[PDB]
């Protein structure tokens, strides 16, 4: 292997800042070569000596009563010895693990193909127009929203160079390239030139899936600084790691079906291949291949009326004996079997351990879903159409967007609607009054004063005995209540999940307040990063892009200042402000239309709860499961005989 | 008892204000954290140009650390490694054992850079949140003299702590070092 | 307190 | 301190976290308070024993499970079957742990468990007993601590002083004893008193208890660890086993009974040798031969009972012994397998898996 790509990237960036074109072109070429070489080496040896040592699994004993746990001990020993042999092979292959590790923004720029932009600039500066236009076309394909690259492409087309049929793409995977051209050719009614392209696409897609399945295995993912408090046993850690690995493996199916030119992964990627292929085969006249392809598709979907009619028709033209003679293809059968097994295992894991999982395939039969999970999906489907009826009643009785998406039932009795979106001079905004009481309030103050604190950490401290347990329970209860009322008010159909929550208190030290003209917290937005004069918003990993709704709950008002104010995108013109009190809660969407800012407190204590919710089940705050387990086990538990 | 090995040495030369004290011969493990030790070595040789030559020791707290390094700025968040701006923490294999160990001053998780800090006493407050990549092997009196200068309210020394020299010293056979102090 | 950070120095 | 102990019926008044009780005991001892410290230390010891018993009960089942009804298509992919079985076992263990009362408190840190495994609280406990007119209890605690750690100087001095005190010469009892060790002591006493039937009865009682204790103590070694690196799946999970195997390798030697200040080497071998001699004394060759075969399996290097086996083979057609009677007992085979495999795996692992970055400090 070569040196790590990031070092070459940094050297090339520095040279470009200086302006040494040969240096930058050399550095970018070396980095691009090194990335591919490292990936190929990893994949090659991983697969080769994962296939070198099989898993055998010969279950040629029946554990009888008069042998004790010796059989289980031997069962563990043989399996883990095979595991040790495989680990030994992996260690003698990979060499230094450090060469395979790089930070996230490096992969971000590699995905964005910035090195190709630098390369095309350098090539234009060096008069190597062919490589320049190749890199520019690659970059434009990577990012189709850059008008400057379009202008450069037009300029290069106008003056000397090449034609419209040599603009190579040096990044797109081979399997996707023929699929698009095959679809286009089928569009112009050219079936003769179509079928080889779809066959090649099928083979390359199978090869690419095989490659993706063996490259996923990597380091376990922790949540921030959770290393120190990890207290899982061997059998728990192994299962957790394998579950994460299997989820990542299953994500290869939705990853391969995405292209930068589109903003949605292609639906039912595999079945559509066979649909187009059988249509083309019918067009040319190859009846046996047509009926074979129809059977292969119907294996995935056993109730499609249209190609059921198509297959009946094809059998009508053909003969019956040939009709039962030809069956589906074995590769699809193997793929379906393995996928069904992984999906069953994942659903069992979701049912037992409560680790979220979402099906990336729409052809999964319901027989693999556990019964407990099926009831939950039934419940969310019923309320999905229930809310759809309520909104539809509104405009039939009738700026719409500020009326049909707010004004919830406010389930919990006692709550008011003192403060509403129109009064604020803004949208997706509301301030509530009375989600809590006064007698309940001081318990939270005591809890935060005794020891930002997470609900799980408060529960653990209460279990140890440092803090009262009642306040910890009230924390969880108020969190659940506020989550449900926030979901209900804004007329949301999709169930709302948890992102982050922490109870914090701010103390104003009276020794640094001299000449403290600077604002305590700059005006910003939660999902993206806000630029003051540039007036732009970009969803980048530096910020959390999955947050959708944020709600703030107040607890005290015995302090001066700290008023919560809304500001426009200019971060200068203050729109509206609210007054801190006891029991007041502010609800607003975390979108780019709600920039918020917090002033500085003169004197006193300001304690409040910060909440964020996400509509994506994938980004669910993982520590809630342990909180639920602790809650069900501490307050209302069960016991065995002994 | 057991201990890690060493691969390379550097001969950092301090100068307090307008005086010269000595030569703190360092020691860097090169088989337990391979990457950060390459960062420090390649950065201390003036290879590319962002060298430690003419740097500033900003924070000097009386009994916890002597941390300081930045060539871009003189005391702020200045930092520029060779792997970009942020190279991930790689392995927390060792833990600070008393006076005279060298670890990297981060700003969170996966936000390392080029800011080294020498510890003066046992400092277990931070452990597992900072990667340690080297032990000093000589010249404790120099650190003792540089730790006893009149400091200000913002921890900056009243005088200046200029690093006036550096370079590389090579060892041709990895030996072993103890695990308590010095 | 006694931390060694680069950018937001804390207590 | 162990008399009023019942794993099933445990008093709920003392159900408190171990660390808090230990801290209170240490504070009271530092406060020159004796009775409260004694009570707190006894509570801590009882809590530790309860935790151990709860772990043993939880691993009694779950691990000892048969086959959870596999399918007829799953057999083509071994990895899925193995990991599904592992997932089932993990889920069963997770559901079983919550039931026991002992797991409904805050779990102690690793260092507290390491300290308790070293029998360290006994020093303070015996000091308190001596400060409270409990000379027999104090000398018993001192002897118990010295049994595990026979290389101390201060404790040796205290034991010498206590022995100098008249009267306290017969109360030498181990506060952390086991049933099989006591049964072995009585059995050796009977065998020395030329008694055979009682001896063999005691051997057949004691052997299964020793095997059970060894198996549970092995099953109690798969604890947690401190994470300090991030590697690939196989490499990352191949080091947790390195650590737990390092812990496991001492399991056999940590349960060896000690008499006269010297561990009795080859406990199972001497067990089977005594059993064989006793069976020979009663002319029960039918049961005598398997014991000799087991001993030869444990150690082939012998001259006397190898010749005994030769003699038995020569007269095999005299007392009516089939070829099936010349094989070792299954439990001995299980023990031999589980020891040899572990040692071989450890030796193989300490050549390629363990990293080489440490050295000798000169
Ligand atoms: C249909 O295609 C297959 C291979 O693609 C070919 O062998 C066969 O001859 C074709 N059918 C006809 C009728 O030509
Ligand atoms: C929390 O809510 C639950 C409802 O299941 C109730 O039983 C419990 O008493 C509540 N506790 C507090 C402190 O509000
Ligand atoms: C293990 O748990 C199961 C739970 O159903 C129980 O039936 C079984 O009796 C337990 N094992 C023992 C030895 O009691
Ligand atoms: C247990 O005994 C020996 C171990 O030396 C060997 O034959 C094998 O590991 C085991 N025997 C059987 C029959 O499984
Ligand atoms: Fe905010």
């Amino acid at each position: 292997g070569m040196v790590t790509p990031d070092l070459l990237f940094a050297e090339g960036t520095a040279a470009y800042a200086r302006g040494d074109w040969p240096g930058v072109v050399l550095s970018m070429e070396r980095a691009l070569r090194s990335r591919a070489a490292l990936r190929a080496l990893r994949l090659r040896c991983r697969t080769q000596c994962a296939a070198d040592f099989p898993w055998e699994l010969d279950p040629d004993w029946s554990p009888s009563p008069a042998q004790a746990s010796g059989a289980a001990a031997l069962r563990d020993l043989s399996f883990f010895g095979g595991l040790l042999r495989r680990a030994a092979c992996l260690r003698r292959c990979l060499g230094p693990p450090a060469a395979h590790s790089l930070s996230e923004e490096m992969e971000l720029e590699f995905r964005k193909r910035s090195p190709y932009n630098y390369l095309q600039v350098a090539y234009f500066k060096i008069n190597k127009l062919e490589k320049a236009v190749a890199a520019a076309h690659t970059f434009f394909v990577g990012n189709p929203e850059h008008m400057e690259m379009q202008q450069n492409l037009d300029y290069y087309q106008t003056m000397s160079g090449v034609k419209e049929a040599d603009f190579k793409d040096l990044e797109t995977q081979p399997h996707m390239q023929e699929f698009r051209l095959g679809v286009r050719l089928y569009s112009e009614e050219q079936p003769q030139e179509a079928v080889p392209h779809l066959e090649a696409a099928l083979q390359e897609y199978f090869v690419a899936y095989e490659e993706c399945r063996a490259l996923c295995e990597g380091p376990y993912d922790y949540d921030g600084y959770n290393y120190l408090e990890y207290n899982a046993d061997l059998f728990q850690a192994i299962t957790d790691h394998y579950i994460q690995v299997l989820n990542c493996k299953q994500n290869c199916v939705t990853e391969l079906a995405s292209h930068p030119s589109r903003e949605k992964p292609f639906e039912d990627f595999l079945p559509s291949h066979y649909n187009y292929l059988q249509f083309a085969y019918y067009n040319i006249g190859n009846y046996t291949q047509a009926v074979e392809c129809a059977k292969t598709y119907l294996l995935f979907f056993p109730n499609d009326e249209v190609m059921n009619q198509n297959l009946a028709y094809y059998a009508a033209m053909l003969g019956e004996e040939h009709t039962r003679s030809i069956g589906p293809r074995e590769s699809a059968k193997e793929y379906r079997q393995r996928s069904l097994l992984e999906k069953e295992l994942l659903f069992f894991a979701y049912d037992v351990f409560g680790i979220p999982f979402v099906d990336p395939d729409s052809w999964t039969p319901e027989e693999v879903i556990p019964k407990r999970l099926q009831e939950k999906q039934k419940s969310e489907r019923e309320t999905a159409v229930r809310i759809s009826q309520e909104i539809g009643n509104l405009m039939k009785e009738i700026d719409v967007s500020r009326l049909t998406r707010e004004g919830g039932p406010l389930l919990y009795e006692g709550i008011s609607l003192t403060m509403n979106s129109k009064l604020l001079n803004g949208s997706q905004r509301v301030v509530m009054d009375g989600v809590i009481s006064d007698h309940e309030c001081q318990e939270l103050q005591r809890l935060t004063n005794v020891a930002g604190v997470t609900v799980f950490k408060a529960l653990k401290l209460g279990q140890e005995g440092k803090v009262p347990l009642q306040s910890a329970h009230l924390y969880y209860n108020v969190t659940e209540k506020v989550r449900r009322i926030m979901e209900s008010y804004f007329r949301l159909d999709t169930p709302l999940y948890f992102s982050y929550s922490h109870l914090v208190c701010r103390t104003a030290i009276e020794e640094v307040q001299a000449e403290r003209k600077d604002d305590s917290h700059p005006v910003h937005v939660d999902n993206c990063i806000l630029n003051a004069e540039t007036l732009v918003c970009v969803k980048e990993p530096p910020a959390y892009t999955f947050r959708d709704y944020s709600a703030i709950l107040y607890l005290n008002g015995d302090f001066d200042g700290g008023n919560f104010y809304f500001t426009e995108l200019d971060a200068k013109t203050v729109t509206a402000e609210v007054q801190p009190q006891c029991g007041r809660a502010v609800g607003f969407s975390s979108g780019t239309e709600n920039p918020h800012g917090v002033k500085a407190v003169t004197r006193g204590q300001r304690c409040a709860i910060a909440l964020w919710f996400t509509l994506d089940p994938r980004h669910s705050e993982r520590d809630r499961v342990q909180a639920d387990d602790l809650v069900k086990m501490l307050f209302s538990p069960e016991e065995m005989d002994l | 008892k057991k201990g890690p090995k060493v691969t390379v040495k550097v001969y950092f030369d301090l100068r307090i204000g307008d005086e010269d004290v000595g030569r703190v011969i360092f020691g860097l493990f090169g088989k337990t954290v391979p990457k950060t030790v390459d960062n420090f070595v390649a950065l201390a040789t003036g290879e590319k140009g962002f060298g430690y030559k003419n740097s500033k020791f900003h924070r000097v707290i009386k009994d916890f650390m002597i941390q300081g390094g930045d060539f871009t700025r003189g005391d702020g968040t200045g930092g520029k490694s060779i792997y970009g701006e942020r190279f991930p923490d790689e392995n927390f294999k060792l833990k600070h054992y008393g006076p005279g160990w060298v670890s990297m001053a981060n700003a969170g998780k996966d936000t390392n850079g080029s800011q080294f800090f020498i510890t003066t006493v046992k400092t277990a407050w931070l452990d597992g949140k900072h990667v340690v990549f080297g032990k000093v092997l000589e010249g404790m009196e120099v650190v003792r003299k540089v730790e006893s200068t009149k400091t200000d309210s913002r921890d900056k020394p009243l005088k200046d702590v200029i690093i006036a020299d550096c370079g590389k010293i090579e060892v041709e056979k990895p030996f072993a070092i103890a695990k308590e102090a010095a | 307190x006694l931390l060694v950070t680069a950018g937001l120095v804390l207590a | 301190q162990y008399e009023r102990y019942s794993f099933r019926s445990f008093p709920r008044d003392e159900l408190m976290p171990l660390e808090s009780a230990y801290r209170h005991a240490l504070d009271k001892y530092s406060g020159e308070h004796w009775a409260e410290s004694v009570g707190y230390l006894e509570i801590s010891l009882r809590l530790h024993r309860l935790l151990r018993d709860s772990e043993a009960f939880c691993h009694r089942n779950c691990s000892a499970a048969p086959q959870p009804e596999p399918a007829a298509g799953l057999a083509s992919y071994p990895e899925l079957r193995l990991f599904g079985g592992l997932l089932r076992r993990a889920h069963c263990l997770k559901r079983c742990k919550q039931g026991l009362p002992a797991f409904r408190q805050s779990q102690p840190s690793r260092e507290v468990l390491a300290d308790f495994q070293r029998r360290e609280p006994y020093k303070f406990l015996q000091f308190a007993y001596f400060k409270a007119n409990n000379l027999p209890k104090a000398i018993a605690a001192a002897h118990t601590f010295l049994l595990k750690h026979p290389d101390d100087e201060m404790m040796k001095r205290n034991m010498a002083y206590y022995k100098s005190l008249p009267g306290a010469e017969d109360y030498i009892k181990d506060l952390e004893t086991k049933s099989y060790e006591s049964l072995f002591i009585r059995a050796v006493r009977a065998y020395n008193g030329e008694n055979w039937r009682t001896s063999i009865t005691d051997m057949e009682l004691a052997l299964p208890d020793f095997f059970k204790a060894f198996y549970e103590c092995l099953a109690a070694c798969e604890g947690s660890r401190e994470i300090k690196d991030f590697k690939d799946f196989y490499l990352s999970i191949a080091d947790h086993y390195v650590e737990v195997l390092e812990c496991k390798i001492q399991c056999e030697e940590n349960l060896t009974p000690v008499i006269g200040g010297y561990p009795v080497e080859k406990f199972v071998a001497t067990m089977y040798h005594y059993l064989q001699f006793a069976y020979y004394k009663l002319n029960d060759l039918k049961n005598a031969a398997p014991c000799a075969v087991s001993y030869l399996l444990f150690d082939q290097n012998d001259k006397v009972m190898q010749q005994n086996l030769v003699y038995y083979q020569y007269h095999r057609d005299t007392w009516g012994l089939s070829d099936e009677h010349f094989q070792p007992r299954p439990e001995a085979v299980q023990f031999f397998n589980v020891t040899t495999l572990q040692k071989e795996l450890y030796d193989f692992a300490k050549e390629n898996i363990m990293d080489d970055d440490e050295g000798e400090v000169v």
